[PDB]
């Protein structure tokens, strides 16, 4: 690795290959061979485009007791979970996502953002989970939510997604999967290069 | 017609040089192996008019971590390099951690280069970790005391 | 100190080079910053791109004797073949010349 | 040029107004070694403070003269936007002390690529700059494609 | 050449000559081990000319103190030098504590 | 640092560490000596061209 | 090489030095027992150095 | 000195030329000046070209 | 200097250094020879002519 970060031999010879264009970077194969090159160039952040909670649900859960909602009472609603979201400078959103079963088979699920100080805390049903006669989702899966506006970032909006969850005899409700597609800025760490030829910085 | 038979004769000698520095100095902390890279000389003709040395890799690995216990000694690890200062101010980098303080109280290695980094200014000093890499100091003077401000 | 307060002195620079094999070995087991190598990146330990320090403790060299030997053994059967080599060019020139 | 990385979380320092003596009073500080017409160094330092979300207050001061004035006005005004890309005040023009009668230099300080985002902390990625000192002849080369440097 | 290796074969003379010290002043009151610190001699090429020995550094770790019961035995704790003066005035330091 | 009285300060010798020590310090010594005799070999094959 | 035993040898005198140090305190008034903690040193390859 | 006092003599000069190789060989390890070889330039050791 | 009763200075000559160094100048003996053995060649030669 030479001093302008390109891959050459003992001589100096720039090793040459597909590049990588597009966001996210994949090999573009129609393109001719290029020196590869491996910048420091720091890696910018990517605000949140989908998400998704993969969960199961237990069947035996009492309705909550003290209507009606609030955020700060834990007696009030069923299940908690948090995702962590990310804006356009990567400022990190912690949606709080609150299930309330609210009759058989059906789950009200609010949303909150908690990073930012001054939101409101949601009042109004953000989404309602349906469940099938055996966990099967139903209906209510997938559902547009747009964060806080926090010190100047622009808020992501995103699709989260509740795709394959079930609700049956289970236990107790445990979050099973929690995926986004953001991430924070990053500075290069290491490089290597897989045995298919690829050059992976990470 | 040599011209092949001697390059080769130069390159094996060359390499056994390498060998036999990399054995002399297995004592060394902060010492890194070397390995002689070889590259043919095919010019115009098709019969290989010999070898060259296209160069001398280094094997910048990090090498086992002996707990010596003299506490100024300090081990790196992973990438880093400790920056020294000679007396013209030329900038110098070794992986040695082997220091000591002079007769000025001056951070520095066996061979008296001086060891940098950043300085601490102010009352109380903090670490200037953007002023330009200075020699670090440890002097002896009696440290003065604050007025109690706030409590 | 003796009066139960500490001073911070100053804090140990760590350099990375885009180009470790770039570096040339000025001996004493100290390197200098070339062409090849590129500027030198500081920052400190524990940081961005940089290990943490070990204190009381040395890193010790990454020569291993046994690959050395062997090395040496291959080496020095490579260096008889090309002296072998040499000598067969003398007997076809001292052939030659003997015509 | 100083590119560096700035901390869009960092809270509004207290001690207003700004304060070389009180590091309370700014966010950031870095240094930038410059030379004038005769060679003299001059560790123009650099102090970042955030004023409101996507805005930064920039002072300079030169801490190699003596005699030069404390920095009541801020120097520039580095904005980025939404998207944590600058925008506007990337550049200004800057002009150093005089020491010992030496001509001070002015020169174009620029924050070009700077960029605000949610990293770890404040880090400058580079600085540079095209000025240096009196050098002698140490050794000369002749490099692969025919140039002869001298360093 | 033959250079590399006399440097080495020097080196580890030296160390051995260190330890052998080390291990012939054990039983020692007031001593302290040494240990030898090595550097390489690149000059110009990229070779590795050889090994040089650096210096001898002594290891002024505190030892453990030993009672014998006369009065005029008395060991230094932490730092600290004893002071002493020969005939001619010379001044010297040592952390021997036997004194008659 | 105090002064304890009636007793004095031990070396700091550890015997096991200068054991180890010295098997290190002869196996270098065997490496270099190895070494050593192969450059011999190889002056001695050019001579005998 | 070496240094993977002379490392496992030196934490072993270390743990015999420490108990050797507590019977010799069998009958100290106050005293509070120590023992050794040790931690391998694995870098970059994956021998485990000691 | 034996008064705890150290006094210098001297300092040992370094001579650099412009054409080593036009350097005159007299024997006995020593070289001289010549017009091909240019004159001496003077210094002190570890400054500049020395 | 200062006089110690009832002690010797021994010689300062090291073995292995000394050896090491026999090694060497063996190896630059031949070399001369060979050099030797060359020009009576050339000569040799000449001669023959």
């Amino acid at each position: 690795l030479d001093e302008n970060r390109n891959l050459v031999n003992m001589q100096g010879m720039q090793l040459t290959g597909y590049p990588a264009t597009g966001t996210p970077p994949t090999i573009q194969q129609g393109a001719n061979p290029a020196p590869i090159t491996i910048p420091n160039t720091l890696m910018a952040a990517k605000s949140t485009t989908t998400a998704s909670m993969q969960i199961n649900l237990n069947s035996t859960d009492p309705v909550p007791s003290k209507t009606p909602f609030s955020v700060s009472d834990a007696d009030s609603y069923n299940k908690k979970g948090t995702v962590t979201v990310y804006d356009s400078q990567g400022n990190a959103h912690d949606m709080n996502v609150y299930f309330v079963k609210t009759k058989d088979n059906e789950w009200a699920v609010y949303t909150h953002d908690s990073s930012d100080p001054a939101a409101t805390a949601p009042t109004t049903a953000s989404t309602t989970l349906k469940f099938n006669e055996n966990g099967i989702l139903e209906s209510g899966g997938t559902v547009n939510i747009t964060t806080g506006t926090i010190n100047g970032a622009t808020a992501a909006t995103f699709s989260l997604s509740f795709l394959n969850s079930m609700q049956q005899n289970t236990g107790a409700n445990n979050i099973v999967a929690t995926n986004q597609n953001g991430y924070k800025p990053g500075d290069l760490v290491s490089y290597q290069i897989n045995n298919d030829g690829t050059v992976v910085g990470n | 017609s040599f011209s092949q038979a001697v390059s080769g004769l130069n390159a094996a000698a060359t390499n056994l040089d390498v060998i036999g520095n990399n054995i002399a100095n297995s004592a060394t902390y902060g010492f890194k192996s070397g390995t002689a890279s070889f590259a043919d000389m095919f010019a115009g003709s098709k019969v290989g008019l010999g070898v060259k040395v296209a160069g001398i890799t280094q094997d910048f690995t990090d090498g086992t971590t002996t707990n010596t216990g003299r506490g100024l000694d300090v081990a790196i690890s992973q990438n880093g390099f400790f920056r020294l200062v000679d007396s013209n101010g030329s900038v110098f980098y070794s992986r040695n951690g082997q220091f000591k303080l002079d007769e000025n109280r001056n951070l520095v290695n066996m061979q008296g280069m001086q060891l940098t980094g950043y300085p601490a200014t102010g009352t109380p000093p903090t670490i200037q970790q953007g002023a330009n890499p200075a020699p670090i100091t440890i002097p002896n003077t009696l440290m003065a005391a604050k007025s109690t401000t706030t409590a | 100190y003796s009066n139960e307060q500490e001073q911070v002195l100053g804090q140990i620079v760590l350099a990375n080079f885009a180009n470790n094999e770039g570096l040339a070995s000025q001996g004493d087991n100290v390197w200098a910053a070339t062409q090849a190598s590129g500027v030198a990146l500081l920052g400190t330990a524990g940081s961005g791109n940089f290990g943490k320090l070990t204190n009381g403790a040395l890193e010790a060299s990454n020569v291993d004797l046994s690959k050395e030997l062997v090395n040496m053994i291959v080496a020095q059967r490579n260096y008889q073949s090309n002296a072998q080599t040499i000598k067969t060019q003398d007997q076809i020139l001292n052939t030659l010349v003997n015509l």
